[PDB]
């Protein structure tokens, strides 16, 4: 009994509510899971590469954005790489105008307030991606995540995409022994909540995972098939 | 109790539960009523086969233009509606060359499918008022190449997506030539024996028989740029079948 | 599919916003034309009809456009105001470019152009207006003009747009001394024609209006006929019909 | 929808699709366009000659039928392993789906509305339908397959899935434990489910429905099985919430060896279809 | 065409048939869930025909416990043969290009029974309605010329509102006042029907667009016990006991689901 | 999922009102054009004759520049419009790029123009299809056809508007080398083609062609009525 | 019904429903209560830990606007931080053009202008929340405004926006809150806020305060951490 | 673009009925109500007097800075009553409209004129697409120079009219009725028959006395032409004056 509501994002329904908002989190769940966990020193981005073709070359999850924040995208890819172009263009002009990197936590905002605008005006949709950003600032690592709803959250641990709240689940079971950890095994704890969303028949090969990992001293890097050896290796049988 | 009718696939920016624009994949739905092309990306070089589908021998087969040269070293193959294709193919161009001009080098594949990709997406902004499209493309693109990075073969659908695919298969018997595909796909395939499997595959997806005149093939590999065959060249490959 | 926004194609081909718009123009009053050898005519039934009204000031559907070529309407007649200054405009226009009077033809299509403009590119009411055009040049000499809220357009030798027009082109196919008319001759034809599509009310000098074009001395003549002239030529049709008996 | 330029009148649409607006050209159009929408019964190798419904042409004493992609990966592995399964046709359907004749070679890893029973006993058969079959084809399926006068010493079996957010509950669809399973039953089906009832605003409105709706009306015992899943595309898990289906008395007759059934899903799992990644 | 419970003929000698209209709003079908619902009609049997989209729910008239796994599709029959009341049901949308089986189907089957009376409540749009209905009360009726010959002191001794007549063929100013009522379904393609069967119809609908049809629904069935009095006419002051009506099992929640846990 | 409001892709993907624009060239009046060795003949039947009508201002063969001639099917308003645009075009090549435009050149443009009014819901689109013939600056003869959609294919014997694919599949088992060797071998080609599809003999046939070099020369009814000599000419030697 | 699809409609009894489903959308969201007293205004927000997950500060409800401004909102949280962001900007324009801070007063009136001004137009929607202006000066002493999301501007001695607001309200009534200085009133905001909130629906939430007034030296400040300490304690022993 | 035109005779604003009346703007009439406040506007022949009611459902709630009597200038003043959002617009617009109307003629705006104008940009909402009518009308007052006292009312279908005693809200009827007894009766109004006679005809429409708490009086007089709001104690001073006797 609410058809003539959920069409429009400029409808309120009857009940204090925007359906066309939440439709455009159904977006969120449909792209892959990814993980941003944190340590004290570091960030790190785990995402699983869609295995949905077949012999062709997996999509690219974790984007560079800055010497110091990069990204995850769990939505549409229009949407998600129109939002990475806005990124770079203010960080850019961050560098070009303070000679500063950009903070995380203002970058965070400046997506919040440009993803609400199109929420309340007639004729566009909300941006149907999820982010998950890693940087590192003044302040340490920091993980943000973001929703099409233009309302970010300011996250120690999170996951989004499909199947992701088994991965919400095993990192909140672990979220207290993560700030002292070595590179290493946080790597391994995002590579472990990773593995709890995907079934059990398959495991986490080389051609599916993605790490990105930023910090105090190590720039933002992506590290894409077999050189995710070294961190794949060494985890244990579930 | 009640059944209603509900209808979220005919505006565009209209996302249905389960989220998604069924606007756009109405738009993917096109394709499946162009011609099947074929792109396989081997290390030796990278072909582009496709069928052409003449409809009446009155027809210039030399006017159907299903693969064109983007530039030297980039070749494109279209599926769909064609009209779409002739913009993008203009960006692809013009980009390119654009590129060539501010920087003195050769545009590499992945960025020149990245700004076709970039002409894309522009689905819906029409408070954006100078010339937009107000709806997705339909045009699904093979664009094949040769830069630094060795031979590369890239797949864009009207979602603004691209991959660094090979043995990609678009048309109206995308998946029953994918499904030939990577069961007849190999890494080591000489450029012979791809554009070979190629046309067999498109042999069985065909109506007609196949000849010079019903499909037509380009290669490129880092020996020379952009090649098209010839009727001369497409019955001296199509001999032994 | 259907009948709306002016832009859409119905499922069979047809603009039905326009089929509409060539709709109004059956309900408006009778306006023909006729092409003669050394002159041309254009006669209109002017339907306010009520007493009360003043202002016969040479016109209520008789325009002049220029110095040569005057226009006819038949429709909303707002929009045909519009039209015909438009039309004014444009031809004050190309004279001032190429200080020469425009030729029919060229004032025609340049209207024609809008009209279509607005059957297209829009979201707005065609002009459902249907004029008609009689006027000179020195290309091809009399010339006359017909025009559809569609756009379309065509000369013609001798027509009709508005009520009753299908009966007054059969007359005038059936009727007309194709090529070889003089003028009061065809003014003669016309009066036969409003004849043919009057209402019950018998026609008289205060439901007519003729006006008529003329190459004479180097000067373009569009005198509309007054009273006497218009009362004297129905004596006269009147006379040849009832001799006809 | 509506509204293409300013201050156009919108007319809202309705839900109960009363908005249809109730001439040769047209009529002969109409009559070649619905002669295309036809579902067609094939007795292949000869391609024709099933005027008779095909279930009144057979015994049958236990029908297993799926709907969906994922219930057809969730039959043809777990079910279709153990014994033999023969093709007595295929049913040929065009709408506004699975276009440019969907019946094929059988494209092996493919299947769009194909049956088959068992070596050892042909009453039970098996329906593998991956197409979605529109409003107006439905209950010309029911008839062609089923027919009018049913022999009642048969039982149905109907498998379907169903996306996690058209499911009805107070609290938020994110919160469900997707997937989960619920089971629709008529009167006469004396078993109680090996997963719960489907709640009451909760509704089944497609080809399943019907099916179901056609087993009530004359008194056929039955069932239907929803996996009220979070990803509608083929996924293990979401197949594998099947799993205590393979438990009910309904089936026990069919499940042999389950390790073999698991290594088809990973394999067909592996070699689907390329569907366009757009991450949706 | 009726297709019953116990494999026999309930023999609906004379009773009185309320029947829906697929309508805009779906006022008609929401109302006699109201009816079904609070005069415990007990369900007897099935319609089933190739016109309606299949659908299939649990009893959505749960009363008890016991009764909540009664599965139920998208036409039954209910009745209650006590006080002369049977009703049927119709949940789904219309099949396109298949209005016609279904209505003269099932005007054979109602002839059949030989049934009195195939009152029918409907709907029909808001802005249908010129000055004339806007200034006036939303609820309008249809009485078939049978009708019109045998409870008509009733009706309009009730202070009640005769359809609107529009012109049939706008094209002409010469045609009849002519039926036409859109966002009807089958309310209009019923009456001219059984006027040609000349079966005693009657027809009460109200003006509505679409919303939460709740006060539409419950403003329908007392216009509905005015002429009937199925329920214990209002005494004209309970004032408190508003809830006279079964609301039924199925009527909990309609927007939708519920809230993400991510917005507010 | 309709008709309805162009910018719409229906379920399978037949963006309607393009598919209509598409069908509209079906009730315009035939237009033929073969294209020979060194003739290039562009004829369109005008059943439509309305005896009291100035046969000069209906004409539909344009011209668009010395060396490419134009002929189109159905909506006359929307053909005059793209027509201007297509002159304005050829005159504005010519006046930076200097050289006669390439008839591929300015069927580029027009099919471009058209497909431009086929996004933005906005406008709607053209509903003519176009016979560009001429000859180019190297000396050949061309000859192509578009569409309201955008496509345009080039032809060597065409046939758009009522009767198409009539007129078409006739004209498959008839274009020869014996048909193009010399130039009126040519012309009663697409006499006889219309012939097929005309209104029963020369009413109107407005037939133009167009030799290397020279200019658009509208064939007349002439003291010879080269139209009915060549009439009779094929219904003489028809045995 | 029909008459609320958009801003620009007026039903027929005269209710424009497209800004009342806004003021009832407020109740989605969970309650904020600000109180006024001698020394200064005094926030709190019954805000909630979505999932342990989140750090400590995420999801902030306590913006501040300027200086010497608060705010405490409630609703949607994209488009209640907007409209922080859009009262940032009055605050700033009012210091670039007149020199000194912008009076509470205006400030609350430059805002529920623009949140009306939404409430009015087909295009847009109505903003989906409510909040609360705090802010003391020497001059003025301490005011709280309030905006609906109809645009609504009023002061109030006591507020309290969220799907609890008339319990909290009837809990703020209890106090004599021009008697009492911010020291002695967070104690009572804490009780509020335990004794209003719903604990079977809603654990794990987090108390969150803010202060400005005299004891701040007028500068809008999240209660240092030690008093936030002492009055969960407070709230503790007496819940 | 825009939603587009709600299809329906009261979908929408400027669609017409068939009888040519305009829906919305009606349905803006009946949103006055919304609120239950009523107000009252008198004139003696030298003071021009507004009361409203002043009703606080809460006691939270600053009754300070709740009021419906604004200030458009020094000598002009008004009560809004409607919709309160759109009231405190149509404020700001009067505030503007008559700042600027003194900046660019050079002397204070006459009540009629800043009247005429906001009547002038309210009606302009009535005719555009997704303007929407401001549900809440004004009562102006003051003293030009000469014109006398005026009280002048708005409307959100743009009109607007002189009144030797007005009211607004939703005891209006009743309040008119009883008014218009009022000026038929005696109309000297000094002061004194003023105001007792706006209190006098708030109170015997809607209720038993008004305490000074409810009560909200602004006043312009020919040797005081500034907008004064009565303080508490002065309208409690006119309140015992109607109790004594």
């Amino acid at each position: 009994f609410r058809n003539q509501y959920d069409n429009d994002v400029t409808v309120w329904s009857p009940q204090g509510r925007i359906h066309q908002i939440e439709y455009a989190m159904e977006a969120v769940k449909q792209g892959s899971a990814t993980v941003g966990l944190k340590s004290k020193t570091h960030a790190v981005l785990v995402a699983l590469k869609r295995a949905q073709s077949e012999l062709a070359a997996h999509q690219k999850k974790i984007l560079h954005v800055d010497n110091h924040i990069g990204i995850s995208i769990a939505g549409l890819t229009a949407d998600a790489r129109l939002l990475c172009n806005f990124m770079r263009q203010e960080c850019l002009d961050s560098r070009f105008v303070f000679d500063r990197p950009l903070p995380v936590s203002r970058l965070v905002s400046l997506i919040g307030s440009k993803t609400q605008i199109p929420t309340q005006r007639y004729g566009r949709r909300p941006y149907g991606v999820g982010l998950l950003i890693a940087g590192y600032d003044d302040m340490g690592p920091h993980i943000f995540q973001t929703c099409p709803s233009a309302n970010y959250f300011d996250c120690r641990a999170m996951s989004i995409g499909a199947r992701s709240q088994s991965a919400r689940t095993y990192l909140e079971r672990h979220m207290s022994e993560f700030m002292e950890c070595n590179l290493n095994e946080l790597v391994k704890h995002g590579l472990r909540a990773l593995r709890e969303t995907l079934p059990a028949e398959q495991d986490l090969t080389t051609k599916n995972v993605s790490i990105g990992i930023v910090g105090k001293d190590l720039e933002f890097t992506i590290y894409d098939d077999d050189d995710v050896s070294p961190f794949l290796e060494g985890l244990e049988e579930r | 109790m009640f059944l209603t009718r509900s209808e979220y696939d005919r505006g565009v920016n209209t996302f249905s539960p389960e989220g998604r624009l069924f606007q756009v994949e109405y738009a993917i739905e096109a394709i499946k009523l162009g011609s099947t092309a074929i792109g396989i990306q081997t290390s030796e070089g990278v072909c582009l086969a496709v069928e052409k589908r003449i409809t009446s021998p009155l027809m210039e087969p030399s006017s159907i233009e299903k693969i064109v040269e983007i530039d030297a070293h980039i070749g494109c193959a279209m599926s769909g509606l064609i009209a779409d294709a002739k913009t993008l193919i203009d960006k692809a161009r013009v980009e390119t060359q654009n590129h060539w001009f501010t920087y003195n080098e050769t545009m590499t594949v992945e960025s020149v499918t990245q700004a076709v990709s970039n002409l894309a997406l522009q689905f819906g902004e029409e408070d954006a008022d100078p010339g937009a499209m107000s709806r997705p493309f339909g045009v699904a693109l093979l664009f094949g190449g040769v830069d630094e990075k060795g031979p590369q073969l890239f797949h864009m659908d009207p979602s603004g997506t691209f991959v660094q695919c090979d043995a990609r298969a678009i048309g109206s018997a995308s998946e029953g030539a994918q499904s030939s595909l990577q069961e007849v796909y190999h890494k080591s395939m000489t450029l012979k024996e791809a554009i070979k499997s190629s046309l067999i595959i498109l042999k069985q997806v065909m109506e007609e028989k196949l000849n010079a005149t019903n499909i037509e093939l380009a290669t490129v590999q880092p020996g020379q740029n952009f090649h098209m065959f010839t009727k001369e060249e497409l019955e001296e490959v199509i001999k032994d079948i | 599919r259907y009948d709306s926004r002016t832009t859409i194609f119905s499922p069979e081909g047809r603009l039905y916003q326009v089929e509409y718009a060539m709709e109004a123009i059956g309900h408006a009053g009778t306006c023909l034309g006729i092409l003669a050898n050394d002159g041309v005519l254009l006669a209109a039934e002017r339907r306010n009809i009520h007493k009360l009204l003043d202002e016969v000031f040479f016109s209520e559907k008789i325009y002049k456009l220029n110095e040569d070529m005057a226009c006819s309407v038949a429709g909303i007649t707002s929009d045909a105001n519009v039209l015909t200054n438009e039309l004014r405009l444009i031809a004050q226009r190309y004279l001032l470019q190429y200080q020469e009077p425009i030729p029919c033809e060229q004032l025609v299509t340049a209207l024609c152009d809008i009209k279509q403009a607005y059957t297209q590119f829009g979201g707005k009411r065609p002009f459902g207006v249907s004029l008609l055009y009689i006027g000179w040049d020195k290309h091809y000499g009399f010339q006359l003009y017909q025009s559809d809220p569609s756009g379309n357009y065509g000369g013609w030798k001798a027509t009709c747009i508005g009520n009753n027009s299908a009966a007054a082109v059969s007359m005038l196919k059936q009727d007309y001394k194709e090529g070889e008319m003089t003028l009061k001759s065809a003014l003669a034809l016309a009066i036969k024609v409003l004849n043919k599509t009057m209402d019950v009310s018998k026609l008289s000098a205060e439901k007519v209006e003729i006006a008529t074009l003329t190459r004479e001395n180097g000067k373009t003549v569009i005198r509309v006929l007054k009273q006497k002239e218009v009362e004297q030529l129905i004596k006269k049709h009147e006379e040849e019909e009832a001799k006809a008996e | 929808m509506a509204a293409t330029f300013f201050g156009e009148v919108v007319k809202a649409p309705c839900r109960a699709g009363t908005e249809d607006e109730e001439t040769p050209e047209d009529r002969e159009v109409r009559l070649q366009l619905a002669r295309k929408r036809e579902v067609r019964l094939l007795r292949r190798q000869t391609k024709t000659s099933l005027e008779v419904s095909l279930l009144e042409k057979y015994p049958c004493s236990k029908f297993i039928i799926a709907i969906g992609n994922n219930a057809v990966a969730f039959l043809s592995s777990f079910v279709m392993n153990s014994g033999v399964w023969e093709e007595v046709g295929c049913a040929k359907l065009w709408n506004e789906w699975c276009r440019t004749t969907d019946t094929t070679h059988l494209s092996s890893t493919e299947a769009f509305c194909v049956f088959y029973h068992l070596k050892s006993n042909p009453s039970v058969f098996l329906c593998q339908c991956s197409c979605y079959v529109a409003e107006d084809q439905q209950y010309q399926w029911l008839e062609k397959v089923f027919g009018s006068c049913p022999r009642k010493n048969m039982q149905i079996t109907i498998l379907t899935c169903r996306h996690v957010t058209d499911y009805k509950t107070s609290e938020s669809t994110g919160s469900l434990p997707s997937p989960f399973l619920r089971a629709l039953k008529t009167q006469n089906f004396k078993d109680s489910a090996c997963c719960p009832l489907l709640e009451q605003p909760n509704i089944v409105h497609d080809l399943p429905a019907a099916v179901l709706s056609y087993c009530q009306v004359w008194k056929i015992p039955a069932i239907l099985y929803l996996c009220y899943t979070d990803v509608m595309k083929l996924d293990l898990i979401t197949v594998e919430a099947f799993k205590p289906i393979l438990s009910t008395r309904s089936l026990k007759g069919l499940v042999k060896n389950i390790p073999q059934s698991t290594e088809i899903l990973k394999k067909l799992m592996t070699t689907n279809e390329i569907q366009s990644n757009i991450y949706t | 065409m009726f297709v019953p419970c116990g494999e026999s003929a309930p023999d609906l000698a004379g009773f009185t048939l309320l029947m829906p209209a697929v309508s805009v709003g779906n006022v008609g079908q929401l109302a006699m869930d109201l009816i079904i619902s609070t005069l415990n009609m007990s369900k007897i049997g099935y319609f089933y025909t190739d016109c309606l989209v299949p659908m299939v729910g649990n009893n959505p008239y749960a009363t008890t416990e016991g009764n909540s796994t009664e599965l139920s599709i998208n036409a039954e029959v209910y009745s209650l043969p006590s006080r002369k009341l049977v009703a049927l049901q119709l949940r789904s949308i219309f099949i396109k290009y298949k209005s016609k089986p279904f209505c003269e189907k099932l005007l054979s089957w109602v002839k059949s029974s030989g049934c009195a009376r195939v009152i029918v409540l409907s709907s029909s749009h808001s802005y249908q309605r010129n000055d004339l209905q806007l200034r006036s009360t939303p609820f309008r009726y249809l009485l078939t010329p049978s009708m019109q010959k045998s409870v008509q002191n009733k009706i309009k001794s009730l202070n009640w509102e005769e359809m609107e007549k529009s012109r049939c063929i706008p094209e002409i100013d010469d045609s009849e006042f002519c039926i036409r009522i859109p966002g009807g379904g089958i309310t209009k393609t019923l009456y001219d029907e059984s006027c040609s069967k000349e079966i005693q119809m009657a027809v009460l609908l109200k003006f509505v667009s679409e919303g939460d049809n709740i006060p539409d629904a419950l403003g329908l069935v007392e216009y509905l016990n005015e002429w009937l009095q199925i329920l214990k006419p209002l005494s004209d002051d309970p004032t408190v006991s508003a809830s006279r009506w079964k609301i039924p099992s199925s009527w909990r929640l309609l927007f939708g689901s519920g809230l993400p846990p991510a917005l507010f | 999922s309709y008709d309805r409001a162009i910018t719409v892709f229906s379920p399978d993907g037949h963006l309607f009102q393009v598919e209509y624009a598409q069908e509209a060239v079906k009730k315009g009046s035939t237009a033929v054009g073969v294209r020979g060795r060194d003739i290039v003949v562009l004829g369109v039947e005008k059943k439509s004759v309305a005896k009291l009508q100035d046969e000069r201002t209906v004409r539909k063969i344009c011209a668009l520049d010395d060396n490419v001639c134009m002929a189109f099917a159905g909506l006359t308003a929307d053909a005059r419009i793209v027509i201007n645009r297509a002159r304005v075009e050829c005159q504005s090549h010519r006046l930076t790029v200097e050289d006669p435009v390439t008839v591929e050149y300015i069927t580029r443009y027009i099919a471009s123009l058209k497909q431009r009014y086929t996004q933005s819901n906005g406008r709607r689109p053209f509903g003519i299809s176009a016979l560009i013939v001429g000859f180019d600056f190297d000396g050949t003869p061309r000859l192509y056809q578009t569409d309201p959609s955008g496509t345009y294919h080039a032809w060597k014997a065409n046939a758009i508007g009522r009767g198409a694919k009539s007129v078409r599949e006739f004209l498959e088992k008839n274009y020869t080398d014996e048909a193009i060797e010399t130039d009126d071998l040519t012309i009663k080609l697409v006499i006889k083609a219309l012939l097929e599809v005309v209104q029963s003999g020369g009413k109107n046939i407005e037939l133009a062609v167009m030799r290397r070099d020279q200019s658009l020369k509208i064939l007349n009814p002439e003291e010879i009525e080269k139209y009915v000599a060549e009439i009779e000419k094929e219904k003489e030697e028809n045995e | 019904t029909g008459y609320d699809l958009s801003a620009s409609t007026f039903s027929p009894d005269g209710r424009v429903f497209q800004v009342e489903y806004a003021m009832k959308a407020v109740e989605n969201s969970s309650t904020a209560i600000g109180i006024r007293c001698k020394d200064g205004v005094v926030f709190g927000v019954e805000k909630l830990v979505l999932s342990k997950l989140y750090e400590e500060g995420s999801n902030k409800r306590l913006f501040n606007v300027d200086r010497h401004v608060g705010m405490a909102v409630a609703g949607l949280l994209a488009d209640a931080r907007s409209l922080a962001d859009i009262a940032r900007e009055e605050a700033s324009n009012f210091r670039s053009n007149f020199g000194y801070n912008i009076p509470l007063k205006h400030l609350a009136d430059r805002v529920a202008m623009y949140v009306h001004a939404y409430t009015l137009y087909s295009a847009v929607r109505p903003f989906g929340c409510s909040f609360m202006l705090g802010s003391y000066s020497v001059n003025d002493g301490a005011q709280l405004y309030m905006i609906d999301p109809s645009g609504v501007s009023y002061g109030y001695w006591g507020c309290a926006i969220g799907k609890a607001r008339q319990a909290a309200k009837t809990e703020i009534e209890k106090l004599q809150m021009k008697e009492m200085t911010c020291r002695d009133i967070v104690k009572e905001v804490a009780k509020i806020i335990y004794i209003v909130h719903d604990e079977v629906k809603d654990k794990a939430f987090e108390l969150e305060l803010s202060w400005v007034g005299e004891l701040t030296n007028g500068r809008h400040e999240i209660v240092p951490k030690d008093i936030r300490e002492e009055a969960e304690k407070y709230a503790k022993e007496s819940l | 673009m825009s939603r587009g035109s709600s299809a329906g005779f009261d979908r929408h604003i400027t669609i017409f009925s068939p009888e040519g009346r305009l829906y919305q703007v009606e349905y803006a009439f009946k949103a006055i109500n919304q609120g239950g406040l009523t107000s009252v506007a008198v004139r003696g022949k030298d003071c021009a007097v507004i009361v409203t009611q002043k009703k606080v459902p809460d006691k939270l709630l600053d009754s300070s800075t709740v009021t419906h009597l604004f200030k458009i200038t020094e000598n002009i003043g008004c009560v809004m009553t409607g919709m309160t959002a759109d009231s405190r617009s149509q404020v700001q617009r009067a505030r503007y409209e008559a700042a600027n109307w003194k900046y660019k003629y050079g002397y204070e705006i006459p009540v009629d004129m800043l009247c005429k104008r906001i009547a002038d940009i309210s009606q302009v909402y009535t005719q555009n697409a997704e303007m929407r009518p401001l549900g809440c009308c004004m009562i102006l007052i003051g003293i030009d120079e000469e014109q006398g006292p005026q009280v002048y009312k708005c409307d959100p279908a743009g009109y607007y009219c002189g009144f030797k005693a007005t009211a607004a809200g939703v005891k209006q009827t009743e309040s008119t009725s009883f008014l218009e007894k009022k000026v038929k009766k005696k109309f000297d109004w000094t002061f004194e028959q003023t105001v007792e006679t706006a209190i006098t005809c708030l109170s015997t429409v809607l209720s038993i006395d008004f305490k000074p708490s409810e009560i909200e009086v602004g006043v312009v007089t020919v040797e005081n032409p500034k907008f004064r709001i009565l303080t508490e104690a002065e309208i409690d001073a006119h309140l015992v004056a109607l109790a004594e006797r």
